[PDB]
RNA sequence: GGACCUGGCGGUGCUUCAUAUCCCUCUAGAGGAGCCUGUUCUGUAAUCGAUAAACCCCGAUCAACCUCACCACCUCUUGCUCAGCCUAUAUACCGCCAUCUUCAGCAAACCCUGAUGAAGGCUACAAAGUAAGCGCAAGUACCCACGUAAAGACGUUAGGUCAAGGUGUAGCCCAUGAGGUGGCAAGAAAUGGGCUACAUUUUCUACCCCAGAAAACUACGAUAGCCCUUAUGAAACUUAAGGGUCGAAGGUGGAUUUAGC
């Protein structure tokens, strides 16, 4: 919860998802209940935190490889790395680390979205021509 | 009196007793049981005993041009019709006595073997016909309760496959039997294991291993073997795709650790192709049908080793006496190897 | 009943960042007030109440819990202890629905005049069955007439003459007004009671303002609400059971 | 009750009201406003703001009261009042001068007096210990002292002792004994105190 | 582990036992089984804090003298209020000058509890009476003062019987003279899958004016 | 536990109408009245007649129109007509309809002595007013 | 036989509770007397059902004939009915209800944990639950937003009712059906509920609350007993009302127990 409110704004400037709330049962595994049958799931979750505050491992880390989601995660020494798809160990919790994650993942993703752009628009321009 | 007579729904339910301290608990049991009777079903509108025929009614309106008057069907002629209703009455009862034998399971009054279906169509236009369910225990679990004492729900155990490799179980819950038919087959669908074949016929090397208490066996075999395994085990075969294999169960013979014992032990098999990438080696099958060909079933991709495997005189690997007792003809049973029908 | 949009496009993407939380409204509105209350750490009752759930529950057009009602309350507290500005003021008065307080002040009735041009208030009172008119004359010499009858001969319980003196008593009033009301219904202790009430709202037109709230919060103003209470089949009385047989 | 729990029962008492306001306090400026935003609930039948007005005897009337009977239960107080006050004026008239100044004369004080010397300060309670019964002293509470020595009049002049004296004659008789420290109701009262004294043991439990 | 129980999932989790913790809480939320523990335990620490700030001259002269000794404490689960029981002496007099300065110590001493951080947030201690029997005490103080005056059928039950109403009843009567089996539930039979292999057989465009 | 008039609870599969889904003590507050007279009134006479009347309609019409009613007959009385409203299905022929709407009238206003009308408002299916 | 789970139970622990509520406290009662009425038992040729809480002025907002289903005698046989049966089974039922309920929970469809065991699924600075629907609630009725009604799910007691009516199954059909005449229903007793009392806060009269008399063997006290008249009816020692006569137990009721905010 230190990082929430940070973590919130990263995902929203990056035009991205942030879920840093209690993790409510089944919105993975039963998502189309929750949402709807036509609700689409996220391709790719990124942890900072793997862990829940009570220290044991975020539910989502089971739940994503459960709907075959490849997860991102911060893996700190205390963690569990085994589920995580791509495990990035590296500090959690000092404000300077996180931080710095939050620049590093809103940068690359934010590079690809403008890269997708530019490709596609080129594409068209010769096509036409 | 006609002010006492009662509508057929009312008169229904009392003769039926769904509803009372018989059917709450199952306090009464049903070798004879009254069964519903639609009496409205083949009656037609304006037909009654006299046999009066009212234009627009029960005959047509009008007739040559001109609008038919009130007439009534001779003696013999509604005789005919009365007799006639009879018959449709005893073809419909026959026609429902005419109702297709379904196949039995692995015995007359046993629900396991018995299919299933496909599992249902998923919400997103998913479809799983390619999918076939097989029972694989269907069991009455009691449950004590405080106020309603003991109660009966149904366990089940079914497993699905596709035929080719894909195949998954699970159990379903619920107080009627048919409700946990859909839970568990379609549960299954989403918790399918991939099973590799060789030669999309038998597992690639005999698979030895104990879950809990109970020990399975297996043994790859060759082609026309047949499936020589416990009836469970031949079920969860068909589903999976393999045609020969031998497998022995030991130890308890507990319907679900066999089965998620069996998908344990089929989905931890070793493939030659990664026998060969594990150890930068040529695999060479000797058939000896084949004689001295050297047939090579894998070969690594990436580089291969120059250096022999180390050949040990003596082989450290722990042997089953029961195997051992057989290819030195000092196992004796008069149950083992008898003639049985194509599994 | 309103309808919530799509909460995503064709292409499937939510709209809403927050969209996997399953309450992106509720929760976009924690993120807004939390981020104002970090802005002015960096920079630095009677007539309103809180909304109550069911109506966050439509300005967000979201279903909450108990738990969440409160977080949220938690949360704007903590910002009108701050030094809120204009644009942090507008925002909490968006979740302030005014309460209206009735006024318990005394309506007054009308000082009419009678054809010799004396001066009076009429006014009505009830008690149980009873229903009392009185009318109250400013200058008078302590008469009081029920029905045309002198009150000591129309009441001869003196606790019935104790009920018609407490209005005139309690406001130092004895022997300054005339009386004649008209009463039916109830016995006459009933009657009594809704004579007091009838003569006590007449009596508020030539009291001050102040005898007034005085006359009310002494209970002289007050229809009393007690009333019989109905029989109930299976039991003796309105609350005595029949008797539980021995075993 | 037809009153929701926001009605507040009324304050009759006319001094309460006429008391300036340079008198008041923070506190009691806090209250007055306050009551002008609340229900008050009407004032019931029984008390007025009358001089006369006495709740004591009001309440001992309606301990007399059979059958909601307040007419015949507030006349047979008016009649012991009476009674007791003709009773003192002829031990007035026929007394010293001396002795004249100590003779009371007043019903009422009388009446309290009487009250006060039937109160008991200490009671006892029927407690089960190993299935048996015994007693326990405890102190009692103003309201219960208050409440026993009415019950205990009332009580005495009910008993079937007394053959054929009217209401009136029987209470005024024990209410000037009792005055005096004597009769049977401060009897009640010394045994009941003896009875403590002797169950001091047991006041453990 | 031992035989009491160390098995909590959330072992790591900060225990907070606040005011504000409880109004924060899910009303379907119940004890869970070593939830109770914490409160045995936390209200076993605060008897040990009380004690020695009792026995201590440094914390009051007063005090220490008094020699106090506190027969129980519990604190609530509320964590509003904090209950503390103090055993009462024999003299009702010297019973006043404990209570006295007990009531004013409190105050300090609650800012003294406060010294120690961990138990920094203590509800207002509550420092009741009892151990002495302090009602006794107080019963005597009446008994003194109180004014006592001028000092001075049937043997049927029984027997156990209602031997004479039942003597008149035969007097009276001497006027006129002169199992199944149950089945086992797991064996009990059903044809659902006969009926299933017998066979499961339950068994558009709209125009004006038709014909 | 009260039984009168109340369809219970099941598993969500079985449809009621507006007039099966409220229990007798909602009558004149969420549902009305299915037949209108005088005869109950204070002051007014022959509500025993009234009475049987009805109960005759409802069983005659549910005989003459079998498997065709949709719901409740509402009867109104004025003066001397009586109007039978009655909600039915779309299965039946509307010759049949119109042959058992003359056949029926005509049978009861020769029975009954007065002017007797059968409305017919037709629904493609059973109006659900929720699925108990 | 081992281990575990559920339920039940514990002369099982701890904490918090019950608001007319388990105990004490408050008021009026029941338990004693007579009478009214139900039940039991006994009796009778002479119904039935309810019958621990949740039966006992209960089905009955009602039995002189009728009602009636009972007993005795006599009579009828396609029978008021395209017959009939108050015959058995409420442990086949519908219908309508009691009870906890003076409860707040039930629960389809999913999801997840326990190795995919029987099972379990909450933490708000939150840790796997989401939950339609039903109930509570809301709303409505009565004089308010209060109170009282009404409502009160699932389930528990094979609870009550085949004798409200209907009805499955079995049974009777010159009788287990139908009609007629007369008759039963009492009290040696026991017991539940109620009424009226034992009196002076009373009794009688006037009055409807400023009165006069009464007040212990001619008082208080029967709505009982006996006699007479009347009302209803075809029929009244019987049912009801009134009068006359009569003037009893009863002297405020042990253990125990009921109701009321
Ligand atoms: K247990
Ligand atoms: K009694
Ligand atoms: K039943
Ligand atoms: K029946
Ligand atoms: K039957
Ligand atoms: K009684
Ligand atoms: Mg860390
Ligand atoms: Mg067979
Ligand atoms: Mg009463
Ligand atoms: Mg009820
Ligand atoms: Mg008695
Ligand atoms: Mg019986
Ligand atoms: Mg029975
Ligand atoms: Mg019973
Ligand atoms: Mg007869
Ligand atoms: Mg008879
Ligand atoms: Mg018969
Ligand atoms: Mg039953
Ligand atoms: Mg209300
Ligand atoms: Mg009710
Ligand atoms: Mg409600
Ligand atoms: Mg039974
Ligand atoms: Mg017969
Ligand atoms: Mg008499
Ligand atoms: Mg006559
Ligand atoms: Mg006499």
């Amino acid at each position: 919860r230190q990082f929430s409110y940070l973590i919130e704004n990263m995902a929203r400037d990056c035009g991205e998802y942030a879920h840093t709330r209690y993790f409510r049962g089944g919105m993975l595994t039963n998502a189309r209940l929750l949402f709807g049958p036509t609700v689409r799931l996220p391709d790719l979750i990124i942890f900072l935190h793997t862990l829940n505050n009570i220290f044991e491992p975020h539910v989502a880390v089971r739940d994503a490889a459960k709907m075959n989601i490849p997860t991102v995660g911060i893996v700190d020494t205390n963690c569990n790395p085994c589920l995580i798809t791509y495990p990035v160990p590296g500090n959690d919790d000092s404000p300077l680390a996180v931080h710095l994650y939050c620049r590093l993942f809103q940068t690359a993703i934010t590079r690809a979205k403008e890269k997708r752009q530019q490709v596609e628009a080129l594409y068209r321009l010769q096509g036409q021509k | 009196s006609f002010f006492t007579k009662l509508t057929a729904d009312e008169l229904w339910k009392g003769a039926l007793a769904e509803t009372g301290a018989g059917a709450k608990k199952g306090r009464g049991k049903r070798t004879k049981k009254k069964k519903r009777k639609d009496l409205n079903r083949g009656q037609i509108i304006g037909e009654g005993r006299y046999g009066f025929l009212w234009p627009g009614l029960n005959v047509p309106l009008m007739k040559n041009g001109a609008v038919q008057t009130i007439a009534q069907r001779s003696k013999e002629e509604q005789e005919k019709v009365e007799a006639d209703m009879i018959q449709q009455r005893e073809e419909w009862d026959r026609k429902k006595k005419m109702k297709v034998k379904r196949e039995r399971g692995w015995s007359g009054n046993s629900w396991g073997g018995i299919s299933l279906g496909p599992p249902d169509p998923g919400p997103c236009g998913e479809t799983y016909e390619d999918f076939d369910t097989r029972i694989l225990e269907v069991r009455n679990v009691f449950t004590m309760t405080a106020k309603e004492g003991r109660k009966k729900s149904i366990r089940v155990l079914v497993a699905v496959g596709n035929g080719k490799g894909a195949a998954g179980f699970s159990i379903g819950k619920a107080t009627d039997r048919m409700d946990a038919f859909r839970k568990a087959k379609n549960r299954a669908v989403h918790h399918l294991h991939y099973i590799e074949r060789y030669e999309d016929h038998t597992i690639f090397h005999d698979i030895s291993l104990r879950f809990k208490r109970t020990h399975i066996k297996m043994k790859k075999q060759p082609k026309g073997y047949g499936l020589r395994c416990h009836r469970a085990i031949i079920t969860i075969c068909r589903l999976i795709g393999i045609k020969d294999m031998y497998a022995k169960v030991s130890g308890s013979i507990n319907m679900l650790s066999l089965t998620q014992g069996l998908f344990r032990g089929l989905s931890r098999q070793e493939t030659h192709q990664q026998l060969a990438d594990k150890k930068g080696l040529h695999v060479v099958e000797i058939r000896e049908e084949c004689g001295p060909l050297p047939i090579v079933v894998a070969s690594p991709r990436g580089p291969l080793r120059k250096d022999p495997e180390p050949e040990d005189e003596v082989p450290d690997v722990k042997l089953d006496w029961e195997d051992v007792k057989t290819a030195q003809g000092m196992k004796r049973s008069v149950w083992s190897n008898l003639k049985r029908a194509a599994t | 009943p309103r309808q919530r949009a799509i909460q995503w496009g064709e292409d499937g993407r939510p709209f809403h960042y927050l969209f996997y939380t399953g309450k992106q409204s509720y929760y976009s509105l924690m993120h807004d007030v939390y981020g104002m209350l970090l802005n002015l750490e960096k920079h630095q009752v009677i007539g309103s109440r809180w909304l109550i759930k069911e109506e966050l529950e439509e300005m967000l057009v979201e279903k909450l819990s108990d738990l969440d009602y409160m977080q949220f309350i938690r949360l704007l507290e903590k910002l009108l202890t701050s030094q809120c500005g204009a644009a942090e003021e507008e925002f909490v008065q968006r979740f302030r629905r005014s309460v209206t307080l009735e006024s318990k002040k005394q309506l007054i009735e009308p000082v009419q005049y009678d054809e010799q041009g004396m001066a009076f208030s009429k006014s009505e009172g009830k008690r149980k069955t009873a229903k009392a008119e009185a009318i109250v004359y400013k200058h008078g010499s302590g008469r009081i007439k029920v029905n045309g009858i002198d009150y000591q001969l129309y009441f001869p319980i003196t606790q019935d003459r104790e009920q018609l003196m407490f209005p005139f008593h309690f406001v130092d009033r004895l022997g300054k007004h005339d009386v004649t009301c008209t009463v039916s219904g109830g016995g006459r202790s009933a009657q009594a009671g809704a004579i007091r009430l009838a003569m006590a709202k007449a009596l508020c037109s030539f009291v001050t303002e102040d005898e007034v709230e005085w006359m009310r919060q002494a209970g002289l103003l007050t229809t009393d609400p007690r009333v019989r209470e109905r029989k109930k089949p299976g039991q003796e009385g309105a609350r005595r059971k029949f008797t539980w047989k021995k075993r | 009750s037809r009153y929701s729990p926001e009605f507040k029962d009324p304050l009759i008492d006319k001094e309460y009201y006429r008391k300036p306001v340079e008198e008041l306090t923070e506190e009691e400026k806090y209250v007055r406003e306050l009551k002008k935003t609340q229900l008050i609930k009407a004032a019931p039948a029984g008390k007025t703001s009358s001089v006369f007005e006495d709740p004591v005897i009001s309440k001992f009337t309606n301990m007399m009261m059979i059958g909601g009977n307040k007419v015949l239960a507030r006349s047979l107080m008016i009649q012991t009042l009476e009674a007791v006050k003709r009773k003192q004026f002829e031990k007035y008239h026929a007394a010293s001068a001396e002795e004249q100044a100590t003779i009371e004369r007043n019903p009422y004080t009388i009446f309290h007096q009487a009250l006060k010397n039937c109160e008991p300060m200490i009671g006892l309670v029927p407690i089960l210990k190993g299935g048996r019964f015994y007693q326990v002293p405890v102190p009692l509470p103003d309201r219960r002292r208050r409440f026993l020595a009415m019950k205990w009049m009332i009580t005495e002049c009910r008993d079937k002792k007394h053959q054929r004296t009217l209401m009136p004659e029987k209470l005024s008789h024990k209410l000037l004994e009792a005055f005096h420290n004597q009769g049977p109701v401060i009897k009640r009262k010394h045994d009941l105190h003896k009875m403590a004294e002797a169950n001091r043991a047991l006041a453990h439990y | 582990k031992v035989w009491y129980e160390s098995p909590s999932l959330g072992s790591h989790s900060t225990y907070k036992p606040s005011k504000l913790e409880f109004l924060m809480r899910s009303t379907s939320k119940k004890t869970r089984k070593e939830d109770h523990a914490r409160l045995r335990a936390l209200n076993g620490l605060l008897y040990k804090a009380l004690t020695d700030l009792l026995c201590t001259p440094e914390v009051s002269q007063e005090l220490y003298d008094l020699n106090v000794e506190l027969s129980k404490v519990s604190l609530t689960p509320d964590f509003s209020a904090c209950r503390a029981y103090w055993k009462t002496t024999l003299s009702a007099e010297q019973n006043a000058h404990m209570e006295a300065v007990l009531q004013r110590s409190a105050a300090h001493m609650r800012h003294l509890l406060m010294s120690q951080q961990t138990l920094r947030n203590v509800p207002p201690i509550v420092f009741v009476q009892d151990k002495g029997n302090a009602a006794l005490a107080e019963l005597d103080q009446l008994l003194a003062v109180a004014d006592f005056g001028p000092r001075d059928t049937t043997s049927s039950s029984l027997c156990g019987i209602d031997h004479e109403a039942l003597n008149k009843q035969i007097m009276e009567y001497k006027r006129r003279k002169d199992g199944r089996k149950r089945a086992k539930p797991r064996l009990e039979q059903d044809s659902s899958l006969k009926s299933y292999l017998s066979g499961e057989e339950v068994e558009e465009y709209e125009c004006y004016a038709p014909d | 536990k009260n039984r009168a008039a109340r369809v219970r609870v099941s598993k969500g599969d079985k449809p009621v109408t507006y007039e099966e889904a409220h229990a007798p003590h909602y009558i004149a507050h969420r549902k009305g009245w299915l037949s209108l007279h005088t005869g109950n009134l204070d002051g007014e006479d022959h509500a025993a007649e009234r009475t049987v009347e009805d109960v005759f309609l409802r069983k005659f019409m549910w005989g003459t129109f079998p498997g065709c009613l949709a719901d409740q007959l509402v009867l109104k009385r004025r003066g001397n007509q009586l109007e039978i409203c009655a909600v039915v299905l779309r299965q039946l022929s509307p010759h049949k309809y119109y042959f058992l709407v003359g056949y029926s009238e005509t049978l009861l206003s020769y029975f009954y002595k007065c002017p007797v009308r059968l409305h017919l408002q037709t629904v493609p299916s059973k109006v659900v007013y929720k699925y108990l």
